[PDB]
Formats: C-alpha cells, structure tokens, sequence
C-alpha cells in the first residue's frame, strides 16, 4: 500500500 | 433565552404516516440514494412490492410488484435499479421500459449509485462500475482486500473524478464493531486497508492554490478511541501547496462505550463535515482544520441511511422509526456560535470569509 | 423475467 500516510 | 445552535434540524416526513410498515424500515429494505426518492421493499399479501416515495410529492407514493432482492433509485431521475442475485435490471419508470440488463458471474451483495449515471456493484470478490451510457457493461475496478472478508458491506463511495474508491465493511471483533475500509487508487492500481467506520471525499480549494485539493475524510472508533482524519489523496495538482493532514479526536461520552460512526456527509458550500453515530449523535467539524464545532444527541434511534441534502448542502437521513430528518448549517447562527459559545474567534473569522457568512463583523 | 411490473 502506502496510498496515504496517517 | 435558548442558546443559538450552529445547525438546523428539520423533519421532512414520517413514513408510518404513508402506511409503511416499520418492519420494512431498515438498511436491507429501505434505500435513499439521494434526497429525491425513498424506495421501500415490502410484502403485502404474498406479493412482494416496492413503494417509491417521490420527495417532491410524498403523499402520493407508487407501489409496484417486484421480484427483486434490492431496489435503488437513481439519484436524479425516476430510473430504478433492481437485482435478484446475479440478475441486474435498470428500468425507466415513466417510460415503463427496461433500459439495461446484465447477469453477473457472482451475486451482487451490495450496490449503490455513485453518480448520476453510474452504479457500483460489490460482489464477494470484487468491485465493478456500471455506466448507464450506451451499451456499457460493468467494468471491474478492483479486487476486494482480504481484510474485508466476512464483513457486512455498508458503503461504497468515490471522489468526484472516480480516481479514488472506498469500500467499507464492518464486523464484530472482541465485542466491538470494527470498521474495515479498502481505499483504492485508480491511477496506481493499489489498495490500502484502513481501519475506519464512515468516510467521504471532498473537493477543497486552499487559499493560495489554483486548483482544488481532493480530500479523504474518515472517522473511526479504534481500540484507543475515536479519531477523524482529513488527508489529501494523491500528489497535489502542480502549482498547489499540499493540504496539511489533520487528525482530531471524535468524542464519545462514557455512557456510549458501544457507539461508533455510521454516516458522513460533507458540505462543500460550508466546508463542514457532518458525522452521525450509530446511537444517534450528530457531530459537526470544520473540513479545513478538523475543529469540532458542535455535538448533540438527535435521539436514541439509529439513523441507518443518509444522503446529501441538496437544498441546504446538509445531510438527510432516515431512522428506524421512519422519520426523515435533515440537518444543515444554520447560516445566521454558525459564526456567532463559534465566536461566543466555542470562544473561537479565529475559526469564526476564517469561516465567515471562507464561506461568505455573516456574523464576524463582531470578533 | 422483469424484476418490476410497470
């Protein structure tokens, strides 16, 4: 993944 | 005198007054894809029927025989999608005409209109989009991530450009309702599993940026408590500053240990997020900062379906009793509320100018 | 087989 980094 | 409220409630309808049986007011039998229609599946005699309530003419519902396991009205037109396991059919009601039909390989377990002209289909194994244009057939978007296996699918939504797709399921784990989301990037063809209960995309143009940012907003009650996240998806449009990611608390009172978020709608007129919880709380957050503007308990009743309320850029929902209720920003009150009750003149002034609202002439 | 009778 790593679409977004929360 | 009664405190000014930053939101306005409005009851539109009581479905029981149209002779809808409460047994059929629930997530599996009542759909509200937009604020224009409500469809209810009911069995009267041995004959299965759908009841179609036109929200512009709600006292004159139409009832028609069906043999479908699910019925969802187009968001804008009196066009209905019906299915029975693998069999999908689309009808133009006023034309009495079957527009389109398709038989899937696998049962469609959840579906929703994601635009004026596209239906999303969820199977046990994948997600498809089906355009109503021409002779289009369903196109597979992505395979389902193993973290949603065994979940009840509760939602599917996209950003405006249909480049970011979000599937949401729930299940019981360690005696709590755990949300599992799958975020998918069309451009990258990659998924990311995220723990979350309710979400929405939004377009937001930051001051100083030539282009809108695409934001992903989701709320979750995790093991460690409630959180709301607002984050830019994808590389900023060239020219733009990136939107700084926000993570804020989502409060649950001690007597609501089992509550969790169930619905989210974002007003792009006011740049506010509406969040509704399972057991009937409403929260309002600023989209830009995540600041919590307002929380209140509507009631004890579960609101199980919502849609954007177009007239007020608010949220409209149905609860198990069959009350159709909307919540929107109270345009004359919100700015003084923020200044006087929240004691947040900073936020008040920003929202006043950002969204062209009155009240920040004083603080 | 129509799923609705109009």
């Amino acid at each position: 993944d790593q679409l977004i980094d929360l | 005198m009664a405190q000014i409220l930053p939101i306005r409630f409005q009851e539109h309808l009581q479905l029981q007054n149209l002779g809808i049986n409460p047994a059929n007011i629930g997530f599996s039998t009542l759909t509200m894809e937009s604020d224009k229609f409500i469809c209810i599946r009911e069995k009267v005699g041995e004959q299965a029927q759908v009841v179609i309530i036109d929200m512009n003419d709600p006292s004159n519902p139409i009832r028609r025989p069906i043999s479908a396991d699910s019925a969802i009205m187009n968001p804008a037109s009196k066009v209905i999608a019906l299915k029975a396991g693998k069999t999908l059919q689309i009808f133009n009601i006023e034309m009495k005409s079957k527009m389109k039909a398709h038989t899937m390989t696998d049962d469609v377990t959840f579906w929703k209109w994601i635009s004026l002209n596209t239906v999303a289909l969820v199977t046990d194994n994948a997600v498809y989009h089906w355009s109503m244009e021409g002779e289009s057939q369903p196109v597979k978007m992505f395979d389902r991530h193993s973290s949603l296996a065994g979940c009840q699918i509760i939602n599917y939504r996209t950003d405006a450009k249909q480049k970011w797709l979000l599937l949401t399921g729930i299940s019981a784990q360690q005696n709590r309702v755990v949300g599992a989301m799958q975020l998918y990037s069309v451009d990258r063809k990659v998924s990311q599993p995220i723990e979350g209960h309710a979400a929405s995309f939004a377009q937001f143009k930051m001051e100083g940026n030539a282009e809108e940012s695409t934001l992903f907003c989701f709320a979750v009650r995790g093991q460690a408590g409630g959180k709301l996240h607002i984050i830019e998806v994808g590389t900023p449009p060239t020219g733009n500053q990136p939107f700084p990611k926000k993570a804020v608390d989502v409060f649950f009172p001690p007597e609501a240990q089992n509550d969790f978020p169930v619905a989210m709608q974002i007003s792009e007129k006011h740049d506010v997020v509406f969040l509704i919880t399972k057991y009937g709380y409403i929260h309002l957050y600023d989209l830009e900062t995540g600041t919590c503007i307002y929380m209140n308990r509507i009631s004890g009743e579960t609101i199980f379906v919502t849609a954007p309320h177009e007239a007020t850029a608010g949220i409209i929902g149905v609860n198990r009793k069959g009350q159709v209720l909307s919540v929107c920003v109270e345009e004359e009150n919100i700015i003084p509320y923020i200044t006087n009750v929240l004691q947040n003149p900073d936020l008040a002034l920003r929202m006043a100018v950002r969204n062209n609202l009155a009240g920040a002439e004083e603080l």
